[PDB]
């Protein structure tokens, strides 16, 4: 490499040190409130005292900023210089800055957080040192002047490369620019680690979940025509779906439901992946809107399932788990809705799992398959395992009235399954 | 799981037979039974704050190789006994150096453009030419135009190559009688 | 009024020829159809617009 | 008399002197007219305010001749409201594009 | 009759909506302060 | 740190592929085909004209090509070496439609019916000299049938015996379809539609064990469709109208037994699911006859618009999952539209497919295999790897 | 729709759309309601075809009002989709004006269809 | 070649000379070089004069 390249590397290392007055002015005029001519003449005491006022306002709004008043906004930090302590003190205060940023990511619509993080911008130089976490935290606010301001004063990371024509510009970045930003794979790994820290420290708020889910399903939509990009993309977004389903927020759970339903209708996933996805869906299902989205998600994920094995009995563990999260009244009511969801293959798998695993609730399967209409292969498999139920256990009135329903519609088909296995006079002598 | 390098070596010759990290280094040397020894390197991470979670996939670095199948034809490229052309049953034409084994290089099969401007046929999934029956090199006009003329197994035209560029040429000479090429020569 | 009529019909004819030329240079496949006299016309291929 | 006029006329309806000087010498005609002060054209910015002056005049011709020529009209804003939704999502889809390369 | 069973299995398949490049581009306009379940049914309306 | 709701994470950490593998699919994936190119079928023996019609055998690996050079050629097709079985040159009789007929009673006849712009139609009886007969008598109906070009061959049941016989169906001048016996040539019945008859197709529907019913589906140029029950006297049972569509060139059914996917055994006759009406602008309406037999102004499930000039072929694959639109007007105008999803495959044909000016197309009944004949005289051959 | 006066039957609408297709091939029609009204203003329209299929029909029934001032024939056909197919574009077409010409190849067909139109007025 | 090193008398600027020809005066602690000149004859040594503004 060349000498100017190696010197650009040492400039990028020494970016924040003010080595004379002109660099100090150019480096201290980068404010988030004031313009450059006021910001260059301000002091540390002035910006600290009104940032401490704004942190008291932000702390009486949300009381988790008081420990930042203890450490990051204390009065020892007026004289704390960033690039004079070692790497271990640097990583201490940079996870302090990361904690503040992913706590105050939600508060970015109210001016105390602007005047408070003004002091992180001007004392700790987080627009050029801790800049990836700053962009990732305020990414939701991209139509707003506060994201315009941080783009004007930011030094843009190499992963955020497509925002480089919207820095120091008067127009906001557009939604197609946001999808082009999210369309990378390394950016997707970065954003999923950011969400992992959000989910861990319990700071996921609904505007973030909406923006994140919108950009994720637009990434899947953009890559919907190349299977190798979809296959690069599956263990990233299904991993973040698992980590959103493994939390307590109903909003982040149905965000994961949205990601799972778009991804399963974008490409045909494996049967075992779909079953483990419904196990992870049911294993933390506690809300009601989450239950609504969870039933619709499990129905569509079973609908988008092809081949030999789409409508087996779902196994005993996952069927009794689905029973413990959704009883009979819930399933029957949801099928009785006039909007008519498409629940064909899932309801077939459900009734076959009832016939292999319950053997008491057969009047309810008569009522629900009276409600919704199925296909020929669905009802053929249903009456074949009802035939096997008749041959294993003694045939009472619930199985008899089920066969009366399967005689009252499509009696030629039940004749075809009895002639494929058994006989009609022998079956009438059975029951 | 960081990444998978698929088909890094041939399964038919053993798969990846020994892979080892040079220690302290982000470079890993693999070797397979297909007469090939490669190195792969990990570039530093592209995120300037996270790093440990955004792991850039391993890319290819230097490698040495030879024929994976026994060679089917042999010629000397020049009068100095420096390079020798060598074609194998694994459908590759190598140019091996008798002086320094780093100079050994596979002659490339990336075709030129058609002379009129029409489309060239062939499969989209590019495979190597049928294995070489004969060849004839005469480097009197070398670098000027096509220099090697070669004849492949059970196909009715003879390709040309350029030894200077180490690549295929623009011409495939037909036989014009629906017969396979049994011999080639070229004048001096 | 009669010379207003002559001016209007001459302007109609020259705008009609101008419009035929403009219509001709847009796009699509077409052929030059020649009649008995030599009054040429351009017949366009039966192909709808994508 | 406004309803039986084409949508291009409703586009250029205010700018008659600029229009007819730019036709009687062979120049470029205006694109806004009296319809420049609509709020949607206010929301647009660039050459696409000429573009949505055109689509706004088209939908305004639709709604205007519905209003003048209907008999079972209900004074409830339904056709104007669906036309406005069409113009708003069209304005969205041509403010979403950007001539920069990202 | 396994060919007849296979034909009725491929016959009982219903028309679905596929994801395009631009089936979800018009959601950023109304992800503003709506609830996430309203986002879920707005997505499900696109998918169905 | 650690030694050895997590179900999804575990299944992702074990799997490496994430899609359905090979044969646990059983129905086609949309938007990306899987179609290899084989040797061009008539490459062994070249054609001296544009290949006007093209049909596979119902059972044997045979492909019959034929065109305006008044010869018809049969090719044993395979992957590598599509050779020529036999070849018959009818002098003074250019052929336009040629069809393998194979009866349902004994499945041992193997006739070839062929016809062009003539007042006769030849019928070669396959015997591996060659015994061909000529049909040239409309039994009193010669004024309404001046050219035997557009015929189709179908099966018909007597409906008092369970005796089937083949019918040929000739499209005549006024609105007429003249149906006549495929062995004796006797005029059985005729069905007249009101307008300019442009095309027609044959649907079958089973009734009981060993009884089916034949329906002729004939389209006006304007877009109105008649369905005639013809296992009884040729009487109309349904008359509906195509939604949109003004210059109508070609109707086809599919998803069951068409005349191009024929049933070898009478119990294997199926009801067709799909019906595509393809037009002069390139618009192809697609109707789903599992619900669009009742409405009498039925709406299409989709109107395809991808190729912009006149639809001259549209054929359904035997499973009834692909429709093939094709136009003989411009070069490379062929699309394979997946269905039920009604979405065109976007990866084939590409800009480098040597389709030519597609003037005929045919689907194999068993192999999953397209033959596409162009105006240069070349049948190109492709294999769909789903089958 | 009730307020779409003269509506054509099947035979007349088939020959109307046939002359629309050959005028579209000869580049002699203006497709769309605004272009139809422009030809009505300029007096270079032979006859107007409209579609009795638009869900507000009042976006149409204003060019009748200046057809009956310039005594130019106008007619309704039942399908905007089929009118768009006949005009040879990919969109539905609500109205179409066949423009005037005196050297036109299809002048006799235009005159025959417009006489069949003005019989039912 | 081997680089003769020289610093300014306050440590702000660095002046390197290659043995072959490569003389570079630079602000080594920012990333600012202000002279990179390749004088293709064999240079031996250099020094600043009273500033980074002149060097011999």
């Amino acid at each position: 490499s060349s000498l100017s390249d190696q010197l650009a590397q040492v400039a990028s290392n020494n970016a924040t040190v003010a080595l004379d007055r002109k660099r100090r002015q150019k480096l201290h005029s980068a404010s988030l409130i004031y313009n450059s001519k006021t910001a260059a003449t301000q002091d540390y005491d002035f910006i600290f005292e009104n940032a401490s006022k704004a942190l008291e306002e932000l702390s009486q709004i949300e009381p988790k900023f008081a420990i930042f008043s203890r450490t990051l906004f204390s009065e020892s930090s007026i004289s704390l210089d960033r690039n004079v302590q070692t790497k271990e003190e640097i990583k201490d205060l940079d996870n302090a800055i990361n904690a503040y940023l992913l706590l105050a990511s939600s508060k970015w619509y109210l001016a105390p957080t602007l005047h408070a993080t003004e002091w992180l911008v001007r004392r700790f130089q987080i627009h050029v040192k801790n800049t990836e976490m700053l962009l990732l935290s305020t990414l939701n606010y991209y139509q707003t002047p506060v994201f315009k301001r941080i783009l004007s004063i930011i030094k843009l990371p190499p992963l955020f490369n497509c925002l480089s024509n919207f820095v120091r510009s008067e127009k906001p970045p557009t939604a197609l620019t946001m999808i082009k930003l999210f369309n990378d794979m390394d950016f997707l790994k970065l954003y999923t680690s950011y969400l992992d820290q959000c989910i861990k420290h319990n700071a996921t708020y609904t505007n973030q979940l909406l923006f994140t889910t919108c950009c994720f399903i637009n990434v899947v939509a953009f890559n919907s025509n190349n299977d190798e990009k979809l296959n690069q993309l599956v263990p990233i977004l299904l991993e973040i779906s698992a980590k959103l389903l493994a939390s307590k927020s109903k909003d982040c759970q149905i965000a994961a439901h949205t990601i799972l339903v778009v991804f399963a209708t974008a490409l045909p996933l494996k049967k075992t992946i779909i079953l483990a996805a419904m196990e992870t869906i049911l294993s933390n299902l506690d809300a009601k809107e989450a239950k609504h989205s969870a039933l619709l998600t499990i129905c569509k994920l079973f609908q988008t399932l092809k081949g030999q094995g789409n409508v087996d009995q779902l196994p005993s563990k996952i069927f009794k788990l689905f029973d413990s999260k959704f009883d009979t009244v819930s399933i029957l009511t949801f099928l009785d809705k006039e909007d008519k969801p498409v629940c064909d293959k899932f309801i077939t798998s459900y009734t076959r799992s009832i016939a292999r695993y319950d053997r008491s609730k057969l009047n309810i399967i008569l009522s629900l398959l009276k409600k919704i209409r199925l296909e020929r292969y669905e009802v053929r498999l249903i009456i074949t395992d009802l035939i096997y139920l008749s041959e294993i256990l003694e045939d009472k009135s619930q199985l008899v009235e089920l066969f009366e329903y399967f005689i009252s519609i499509n009696e030629d088909l039940v004749l075809k399954c009895l002639k494929s296995l058994g006989l009609t006079g022998e079956l009438f002598e059975i029951r | 799981r960081i990444h998978v390098l698929k088909n890094i070596h041939r399964e038919s010759y053993g798969g990846v037979t020994q892979a080892t990290f040079l220690n302290g280094q982000p470079i890993i040397v693999t070797s397979g039974g297909d007469n090939s020894l490669k190195e792969y390197v990990f570039d530093p991470s592209l995120s300037q704050g996270s790093g440990d979670v955004v792991v850039q996939p391993p890319r290819y670095l230097r490698s040495r190789g030879g024929h994976s199948q026994p060679p089917s034809y042999i010629a000397f490229a020049d009068s100095q006994s420096h390079f020798m052309l060598s074609a194998s049953k694994d459908r590759s034409l190598w140019s091996f150096s008798l002086r320094k084994d780093a100079q050994s290089q596979e002659m490339s099969q990336r075709l030129h453009k058609k002379q009129d401007g029409g489309r060239v046929g062939g499969s989209t999934i590019k495979s190597k030419f049928p294995e070489i029956v004969a060849l004839a090199i005469e480097n009197a006009r070398i670098g000027e135009w096509e220099n090697i003329i070669t004849a492949h197994k059970d196909e009715k035209f003879a390709r040309t190559w350029d030894m200077r560029n180490k690549r295929v040429g623009r011409w495939t000479f037909d036989t014009t009688d629906d017969g396979f090429v049994k011999s080639v020569a070229m004048s001096q | 009024v009669k010379q207003h009529l002559q001016r209007e019909t001459q302007l109609k004819q020259v705008q009609q020829r101008m419009d035929a030329q403009r219509e001709l240079l847009k796009k699509g496949s077409k052929k030059k159809i020649v009649d008995s006299s030599g009054k040429i016309s351009f017949k366009w291929k039966k192909q709808r617009k994508r | 008399s406004l309803a039986k006029s084409p949508a291009s006329t409703i586009q250029i309806l205010g700018a008659e002197k600029a229009l007819f000087r730019a036709l009687k010498t062979k120049h470029d005609t205006p694109k806004y007219g009296l319809l420049y002060h609509a709020s949607l054209v206010g929301q647009a910015t660039g050459k696409n305010k000429g573009k949505i002056a055109r689509v706004l005049a088209a939908k305004a011709a639709v709604s205007l001749r519905y209003d003048a020529l209907a008999e079972d009209r209900d004074d409830s804003g339904d056709i104007g409201l669906e036309s406005r939704a069409k113009v708003e999502n069209r304005l969205s889809q041509l403010e979403g594009r950007d001539l920069r390369t990202t | 009759d396994e060919e007849d069973i296979a034909l009725e299995f491929i016959n009982g398949e219903k028309k679905d909506k596929l994801v395009n490049m631009n089936s979800f581009t018009s959601m950023f306009d109304n992800i503003q302060n709506v609830q996430m379940d309203t986002f879920f049914d707005r997505v499900m309306k696109v998918l169905t | 740190d650690e030694s050895d709701i997590n179900a999804l994470t575990k299944i992702l950490s074990t799997t490496y592929n994430y899609k359905d593998t090979l044969s646990n699919s059983k129905l086609l994936p949309p938007k990306k085909l899987d179609i290899v190119r084989l040797k061009d079928a008539n490459a062994s023996h070249p054609s001296h004209s544009a290949i006007q019609s093209l049909s596979f055998h119902p059972s044997k690996p045979l492909l019959l090509t034929g065109g305006y050079d008044k010869t018809l050629r049969i090719y044993h097709i395979d992957g590598k070496t599509n050779h020529l079985v036999t070849s018959l040159h009818l002098v003074g009789s250019p052929i336009q439609t040629c069809t393998f007929y194979t009866s349902l009673s004994n499945q041992n006849q193997q006739n070839i019916f062929t016809a062009g712009r003539r007042r006769y139609m030849h019928s070669w009886d396959l015997s591996l000299t060659a015994k061909i007969e000529k049909f040239s008598r409309l039994y009193g109906h010669e004024s309404t049938q001046r050219s035997f070009e557009n015929f189709k061959v179908a099966h018909l049941q007597n409906s008092q015996t369970n005796s089937v016989h083949g019918i040929v169906l000739l499209q005549g001048n006024n609105g007429w379809i003249n149906i006549l016996h495929s062995t004796s040539g006797l005029w059985l019945m005729g069905c007249k539609i009101e307008g300019v008859i442009t095309d027609f197709c044959i649907d079958y529907q089973p009734i009981s064990r060993g009884k089916f019913r034949t329906i002729l589906i004939a389209v006006n140029a304007y877009g109105e469709v008649w369905e005639f029950d013809l296992n009884k006297n040729g009487h109309v049972i349904r008359r509906w109208k195509d939604q949109g569509g003004v210059g109508i060139t070609k109707i086809q059914v599919g998803g069951g037994t068409t005349t191009t996917c024929p049933a070898l055994q009478i119990s294997k006759i199926k009801q067709n699911r799909w019906l595509a009406v393809g037009s002069e602008s390139g618009f192809v309406n697609l109707y789903d006859r599992n619900n669009a037999m009742t409405s009498s102004t039925p709406t299409p499930v989709a109107a395809l618009d991808q190729l912009t000039t006149t639809i001259s072929n549209l054929q359904f694959s035997p499973d009834g999952q692909i429709l093939c639109m094709a136009s003989r007007a411009v070069k490379d105008a062929l699309r394979l539209v997946h269905l039920p999803s009604c979405s065109v495959f976007s990866n084939w044909p590409t800009s480098g497919t040597p389709l030519g000016k597609v003037t005929s197309v045919a689907f194999s009944p068993s192999g999953g295999l397209l033959a596409v004949g162009n105006e240069q005289g070349k049948v190109r051959l492709w294999k769909l790897n789903h089958y | 729709n009730p307020k779409a006066f003269p509506l054509a039957d099947a035979a007349l609408t088939q020959q109307i759309l046939d002359v629309v297709q050959q005028a579209a091939n000869l580049r002699q029609l203006k497709k769309g309601a605004n272009e139809a009204t422009k030809t009505l203003n300029r007096g270079i329209s032979e006859f107007i075809i409209m579609a009795a299929d638009c869900e507000p029909i009042e976006i149409l029934l204003h060019l009748p009002l200046l057809c009956e001032d310039k005594n130019v024939p106008y007619v309704f056909v039942p399908s905007r989709v089929a009118l768009g197919r006949a005009c040879g574009v990919s969109r539905p077409v609500i109205a179409a004006s066949i423009t005037t010409n005196d050297a036109s190849a299809i002048k006799t067909q235009i005159y025959a269809v417009k006489d069949k139109i003005e019989t039912l007025l | 070649g081997p680089y003769h090193i020289k610093y300014a008398k306050n440590g702000t600027h660095l002046l390197i000379t290659g043995r072959k020809g490569h003389v570079a005066s630079m602000d080594w602690r920012k990333g600012q070089l202000r002279a990179e000149l390749f004088l293709n004859e064999t240079c031996h040594s250099a020094t600043y004069l009273q500033n980074e503004q002149y060097f011999a």
